Protein backbone atom coordinates (compact mmCIF):
# COMPACT_ATOMS: atom_id res chain seq x y z
CA UNK A 1 0.00 0.00 0.00
CA UNK A 2 2.79 1.93 0.63
CA UNK A 3 4.65 2.04 -2.73
CA UNK A 4 7.28 -0.48 -3.50
CA UNK A 5 9.11 -2.23 -0.53
CA UNK A 6 12.25 -2.84 -2.85
CA UNK A 7 12.08 -6.26 -1.64
CA UNK A 8 8.73 -7.61 -3.79
CA UNK A 9 10.46 -6.74 -6.64
CA UNK A 10 9.38 -10.05 -9.48
CA UNK A 11 11.72 -9.66 -12.43
CA UNK A 12 10.69 -9.07 -16.01
CA UNK A 13 11.65 -12.83 -16.82
CA UNK A 14 10.27 -15.49 -14.44
CA UNK A 15 6.82 -13.47 -14.49
CA UNK A 16 5.15 -17.20 -13.68
CA UNK A 17 5.67 -16.42 -10.12
CA UNK A 18 2.65 -13.87 -9.95
CA UNK A 19 0.34 -16.60 -10.33
CA UNK A 20 1.29 -18.53 -7.35
CA UNK A 21 1.34 -15.29 -5.12
CA UNK A 22 -2.17 -15.27 -5.83
CA UNK A 23 -2.73 -18.58 -4.64
CA UNK A 24 -0.76 -17.59 -1.34
CA UNK A 25 -2.25 -14.50 -0.55
CA UNK A 26 -5.80 -15.88 -1.03
CA UNK A 27 -4.96 -18.43 1.43
CA UNK A 28 -5.37 -16.85 4.58
CA UNK A 29 -8.02 -14.13 3.28
CA UNK A 30 -10.08 -17.17 3.03
CA UNK A 31 -8.68 -19.47 5.46
CA UNK A 32 -9.83 -16.60 8.76
CA UNK A 33 -13.11 -16.73 10.09
CA UNK A 34 -15.27 -13.78 9.13
CA UNK A 35 -15.14 -10.80 6.47
CA UNK A 36 -12.63 -11.94 3.47
CA UNK A 37 -10.44 -8.89 3.66
CA UNK A 38 -8.30 -7.38 1.13
CA UNK A 39 -4.73 -8.58 1.36
CA UNK A 40 -1.61 -7.06 0.38
CA UNK A 41 2.04 -7.86 0.04
CA UNK A 42 4.45 -6.86 2.23
CA UNK A 43 7.66 -9.10 2.35
CA UNK A 44 9.44 -11.28 0.54
CA UNK A 45 12.63 -12.11 3.17
CA UNK A 46 15.14 -13.44 0.55
CA UNK A 47 14.27 -11.47 -2.39
CA UNK A 48 11.96 -11.63 -5.13
CA UNK A 49 14.51 -12.94 -7.26
CA UNK A 50 15.98 -15.45 -5.06
CA UNK A 51 12.23 -16.66 -4.10
CA UNK A 52 11.77 -18.74 -7.27
CA UNK A 53 15.44 -19.90 -7.51
CA UNK A 54 13.64 -22.15 -4.56
CA UNK A 55 11.15 -23.14 -7.01
CA UNK A 56 13.25 -24.25 -10.10
CA UNK A 57 15.47 -25.93 -7.75
CA UNK A 58 12.08 -27.90 -6.98
CA UNK A 59 11.72 -28.39 -10.28
CA UNK A 60 15.24 -29.89 -10.96
CA UNK A 61 14.51 -32.01 -8.21
CA UNK A 62 10.88 -32.81 -9.04
CA UNK B 1 20.85 -4.31 18.85
CA UNK B 2 18.93 -6.99 17.05
CA UNK B 3 16.74 -4.31 15.31
CA UNK B 4 19.79 -2.63 13.51
CA UNK B 5 21.34 -6.22 13.26
CA UNK B 6 19.09 -7.28 10.09
CA UNK B 7 20.65 -4.36 7.65
CA UNK B 8 19.61 -5.30 -3.72
CA UNK B 9 20.27 -8.84 -3.34
CA UNK B 10 23.12 -9.48 -5.35
CA UNK B 11 25.29 -5.95 -3.98
CA UNK B 12 24.85 -7.23 -0.58
CA UNK B 13 26.66 -9.83 -1.18
CA UNK B 14 28.98 -7.89 -3.62
CA UNK B 15 29.87 -5.68 -0.86
CA UNK B 16 30.58 -8.20 2.10
CA UNK B 17 32.50 -10.16 -0.40
CA UNK B 18 34.02 -6.51 -1.03
CA UNK B 19 34.54 -6.16 2.68
CA UNK B 20 35.50 -9.63 3.95
CA UNK B 21 38.46 -10.23 2.00
CA UNK B 22 41.56 -8.09 2.66
CA UNK B 23 43.30 -6.69 5.92
CA UNK B 24 46.71 -4.99 5.38
CA UNK B 25 48.27 -2.07 3.62
CA UNK B 26 69.46 -8.35 10.47
CA UNK B 27 72.35 -6.84 11.78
Amino acid sequence: KDGRHLNTDIPPRMGWLRAILRFLGAGMAMTATGVAVDIYLEDIHGGGRSLGQRFMTWMRQE
Amino acid sequence: AHVASHGSSEIQRHITEFISSWQNHAQ
